[PDB]
This record gives C-alpha cells, sequence and structure tokens, in this order.
C-alpha cells in the first residue's frame, strides 16, 4: 500500500527499490504573444529517479523535442515517464530490477502500472510523504546538464556523494531531503549557506561540498533555521 | 402460451416470474403459472418468507421443453425438473388449468418491457455462462461468484461472465500503452467483439443478461460485469453507431425498471457519471441521460 511515516525504514532495507518524481518532466515558461494572448514554450525537462538505499540517480533528460506536435502534454508527460521508467528497468539485469517503484505524485500510478504490466511482480506504490524531489533543478550542476541536453540522454549521478562511507542510507536520505526542502523553501538563502565558506569546495566528481562530519551538523542546522525561518515568514509566527 | 406447472406450495415463499413477484401462503392450494409468452427466455425465481437471505431461480424457454416445480424438503428449495414424458405433462397442465389452481402471467398487451429486457438474451449463451448441462434450464442464485471474482472458489458454481479487465495485457498493446487505455476502442472493437463475442448482439446478451442476475437476485459479480461492459463501450471513442443507439435503448428499460428503493446498491455512481458526462459517448445516450436525471438526479 502507500508508503508513509509509519513504513519509512523499509526505504534502507534490502530490497531493491526506486523513487520516480515526474515534477520536472514537462516544464513550461508562460509568456505574451504579439497580439496579447498567452502561450507556452517548453524548456527541457527530466524523470528523477533514486535508489534511496545506494543514492543511484538514473536522471532521464527530457528534450523539448519529445513535446513536437503533441496535445495534451501534461496527460502526456505522465505516459512518457512511465515509458520511460519501463524502458529503464527493461534494461537493467534481472537481480536489479526493482521490486517496488514509489511515485512522488498519485497520478503516475495508472500510467506506470500499464507501462509495467511485463513486471507483474513489482509492485507499484504511492506514497503519503511530500518529498521535495522538486528541487532537484536546484542542485547546479543538475540543472547544467538538463538545460545544455540537444537530445535525449540519461545521466548517472550518486546523489549522495561519498557519505555512505561515513554515514548509514537512513542518514544520507535524511540529509537529502533536508538540503532539497531548504532550496525548495528559499533557494537562494539555502545556496548561501552551502557556499558560504569559500574553502570548501565541491568535488569534480561529486554535487555537494565536501564538509567534514562537524561541518555538517552545522549546514544541516542553518537548513532546519531556514525553514522554520521561511515558514514564520510566510505565516507571520 | 406456455405453462410452469408446480406439484404444490409446501413453504411460503415470494414468487418471481420475469419482472413481476407475488406471495404464496405454506400449504396454499397452489399448482403454478400459466399463459407465459413464447418466444423469450424467462426466469422464476423465490425468496422463502422464513429466510430472505438466498434469492435464487431459473432461467429457461418453454419451447426446449416441459419444465415444471417442485419443493425439495431435503434441500429446501423449490427446485425446477424437466418432465420427457410429454402427454403426462399435458394431462397434467391440462387437469390445473380445468381447476383454475395455475395463476396467470399479468402481461398488459401495451407492454415490450420484458422483450426489451431480454432482446439479446438467448437459452443457448445463458448455459455457457452457466455451466450444467445435463439440464436445459439454468440455476442461479444471491451468492454465485464469477470467474473474475474467483481469481482475485468452487468453480462448478460459477458464473462464466467474460472477464474484462481494463490494465491487462489484453486490453492493452504494447506500444500503444497511453492510447490504448485512454480509449478503449482496440479492446472493445477487435479483442471483444471480433474475438471473443464474435457480433454486438451476443455482447448485448451478456450484458443484459448480468443486469438482470443483479436486479432478481443481488447478485453483487453480475453488477460488476454489467457496469464494465457499459464502461467498456463508453470508454471507446470509435463504436459502431448501430450498437450506440441499441445501447442507449439497452440502458433506457434497464432503469426504467429498476426499483427506485435498489438503486444505492445497483448503480455505481462512477461509472454512470463518468459514461453520462466525461466519456467519448457523454453525447450518444440521450434516452438513458434523460431517465437517469429525471428519476435519480441524487447519484449523479
Ligand atoms: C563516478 C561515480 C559513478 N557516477 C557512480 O557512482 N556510478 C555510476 C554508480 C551508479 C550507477 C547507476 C546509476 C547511478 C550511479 F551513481
Ligand atoms: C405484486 C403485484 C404483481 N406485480 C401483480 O401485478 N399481480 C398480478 C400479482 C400477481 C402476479 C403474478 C401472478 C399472480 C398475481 F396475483
Ligand atoms: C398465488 C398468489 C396469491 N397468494 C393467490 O393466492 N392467488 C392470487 C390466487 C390464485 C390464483 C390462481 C391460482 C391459484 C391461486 F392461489
Amino acid at each position: 500500500g502507500a508508503m508513509n511515516s509509519s513504513n519509512y525504514a523499509e526505504l534502507f532495507n534490502n530490497d531493491i527499490k526506486l523513487f520516480v518524481d515526474d515534477t520536472n518532466v514537462y516544464r513550461v515558461t508562460v509568456h505574451k504573444t504579439f497580439e496579447g494572448n498567452v502561450a507556452t514554450k517548453a524548456i527541457n525537462g527530466c524523470i528523477f529517479t533514486l535508489n534511496p538505499k545506494t543514492g543511484h540517480l538514473f536522471l532521464k533528460i527530457i528534450h523539448t523535442s519529445v513535446w513536437a506536435g503533441q496535445k495534451r502534454l501534461s496527460q502526456l508527460a505522465k505516459w512518457k515517464t512511465a515509458e520511460e521508467v519501463s524502458a529503464l528497468v527493461r534494461s537493467l539485469p534481472k537481480e536489479e530490477q526493482p521490486k517496488q517503484i514509489i511515485v512522488t505524485r498519485k497520478a503516475m500510478l495508472d500510467p506506470l502500472e500499464v507501462h509495467m504490466l511485463d513486471f507483474p511482480n513489482i509492485a507499484i506504490r504511492p506514497t503519503e510523504l511530500r518529498l521535495p524531489f522538486s528541487a532537484a533543478m536546484s542542485i547546479d550542476k543538475l540543472s547544467d546538464v538538463v538545460m545544455k541536453a540537444t537530445e535525449p540522454q540519461m545521466v548517472l549521478f550518486n546523489i549522495y556523494d561519498d557519505w555512505l562511507d561515513r554515514i548509514s542510507s537512513y542518514t544520507a536520505f535524511s540529509r537529502l531531503t533536508l538540503l532539497l526542502r531548504a532550496l525548495k523553501t528559499n533557494e537562494e538563502s539555502a545556496k548561501m549557506i552551502l557556499l558560504s565558506d569559500p574553502t570548501i569546495t565541491i568535488k569534480s566528481y561529486h554535487l555537494w561540498p565536501s564538509f567534514t562530519d562537524e561541518q555538517w551538523i552545522t549546514i544541516e542546522s542553518q537548513m532546519r533555521d531556514l525553514i522554520l525561518t521561511e515558514y514564520g515568514r510566510k505565516y507571520n509566527v | 402460451m406456455n405453462t410452469v406447472p408446480f406439484t404444490s406450495a409446501p413453504i411460503e415463499v415470494t414468487i418471481g416470474i420475469d419482472q413481476y413477484s407475488f406471495n404464496v401462503k405454506e400449504n396454499q392450494p397452489f399448482h403454478g403459472i400459466k399463459d407465459i409468452p413464447i418466444g423469450h427466455v424467462h426466469v422464476i425465481h423465490f425468496q422463502h418468507a422464513d429466510n430472505s437471505s438466498m434469492r435464487y431461480g431459473y432461467w429457461f424457454d418453454c419451447r426446449m421443453g416441459n419444465f415444471y416445480i417442485q419443493y425439495d424438503p431435503k434441500d429446501g428449495l423449490y427446485k425446477m425438473m424437466e418432465e420427457r414424458d410429454g402427454a403426462k405433462f399435458e394431462n397434467i397442465v391440462h387437469n390445473f388449468k380445468e381447476r383454475q389452481m395455475m395463476v396467470s402471467y399479468p402481461k398488459i398487451d401495451e407492454d415490450d418491457t420484458w422483450y426489451n429486457l431480454t432482446e439479446f438474451v438467448q437459452m443457448d449463451k445463458i448455459r455457457k455462462i452457466v455451466r450444467k448441462d445435463e439440464n436445459q434450464f439454468s440455476y442461479v442464485d444471491s451468492s454465485m461468484t464469477t470467474v473474475q471474482e474467483n481469481e482475485l472458489s468452487d468453480p462448478a458454481h460459477s458464473l462464466n461472465y467474460t472477464v474484462i479487465n481494463f490494465k491487462s495485457r489484453e486490453a492493452i498493446r504494447p506500444g500503444h500503452e497511453m492510447e490504448d487505455f485512454l480509449d478503449k476502442s482496440y479492446y472493445l472493437n477487435t479483442v471483444m467483439l471480433q474475438g471473443i463475442f464474435k457480433n454486438s448482439s451476443n455482447y448485448f446478451g451478456e450484458l443484459q443478461f448480468a443486469f438482470l442476475n443483479a436486479m432478481f437476485f443481488g447478485n453483487y459479480g453480475s453488477s460488476l460485469q454489467w457496469h464494465a461492459m457499459i464502461e467498456l463501450i463508453c470508454s471507446s471513442a470509435t463504436v459502431p453507431k448501430h450498437m450506440l443507439d441499441k445501447l442507449d435503448e439497452i440502458l433506457y428499460y434497464q432503469i426504467k425498471t429498476l426499483p427506485e428503493q435498489y438503486s444505492d446498491i445497483l448503480l455505481n455512481e462512477r461509472v454512470w457519471n463518468i459514461c453520462l458526462y466525461s466519456s467519448f459517448q457523454k453525447n450518444s445516450l440521450h434516452n438513458t441521460e434523460k431517465i437517469m436525471e429525471n428519476k435519480y438526479p441524487e447519484l449523479l
């Protein structure tokens, strides 16, 4: 059934599973036309497919050409997502295929179920959690590869960098969701926090800065404060 | 005009014959029903006064044999049987009629209700849904489950309706996932009509039979089947024009005949709202939409 606070440790057991977030698949800018009507212009998007245990991210870049001449794009985007996730699963060796796929939005359930009919033993699950994966495009290196793409492309990132050498998957996922929640609530502040100290660099093969254990505690504290601050600025508390 | 005679009525029972029903008192001089119109299937059904649990009944066609009812005190029900001795049967019926012991099927001459509810229903197709090949008539009751219900437990007592499942490989062509899920025309016209049913008359026959089992026995799996067969048509963008016109007539008479006080359980809100207001065929069911809105505007 649905994935929620109660069955949260299941994410870090040894059954392979993937989260799929389709928020950033179909992305547009809305603008005025010369005649004063409104039109959209699509920009490149991406499917965010994440193994929460290992940090393995299969970032499938969705190039604007896939929308050319199509109608009802918000609906098509869900089916395109499901087609690409199905293709990914089929590309993986049997022992790497997931036992469960958790979609972050319930409207992905039927498209993904229909595309995965060939895999009756792979459970397709919703979640009650409000996960912040839409903020993936606030990670500079991810946004850069999406915007520069000239054709459909799959790119591989470990979203935990090397954290799993020092912390457990549970702790890594909690750090990731904190960083992403912060970037989602106030991107400018969050990014100021992460880069304020010019002596802490991001390795070429990494996404996040090379914080020591002690610096991660400070960073994490600054992100929590931001989220509460913004929560007070929003609600006046 | 044909006759379904009864050896007696030893237990108090409400007896239905098609859309009509009547009450028989315990050990009341009763020897059955006469003047049954030839040319249609018929259903004779029972609800005991002491145990409204289990409505049960028999589908039959008097052209296929001489049938009578006899109570079995061991199994505790009214059973249908065939009398092979034609002369013996005619004699019994003639004597019953001379004694005015048989009630009269109350058919009004202007009234086409039963024809309209059974237009496409054939006894031979009933006997393939209800498998008991040693009898020419078919038993159905409130509790019998469908093949599909059993997949999700006694197979000899099952309703073998055609399985319809919108999220199945039968329904969804590889490579046409979105197309076939949002527009079920392939599944309707190629898989079901051309492939399984062969023509729309057999499809409508099963649809009508499922509705009638839902209405008369409260058979939940039959209700599921009736709604699935409606939804498969309404969710197809491409349906033969003759089928849409006929479906509107079929559903009109079904909704017209439904007891008002049973609509809560026998009508699925989601399917009907989708079919009348959101589906491809939202504009193709004028008669059905008009009777639904004037009779059940709450459900919608
Ligand atoms: C240089 C590190 C390298 N990017 C890596 O970590 N691989 C490719 C593991 C991996 C495999 C599949 C998907 C995502 C993944 F991150
Ligand atoms: C409950 C009223 C029923 N619908 C009806 O119209 N009549 C004629 C009762 C009846 C029906 C069939 C045979 C004999 C009967 F006495
Ligand atoms: C059977 C329904 C009702 N309880 C009743 O007693 N009817 C109407 C009388 C009757 C008529 C014909 C034949 C037999 C009959 F008993």
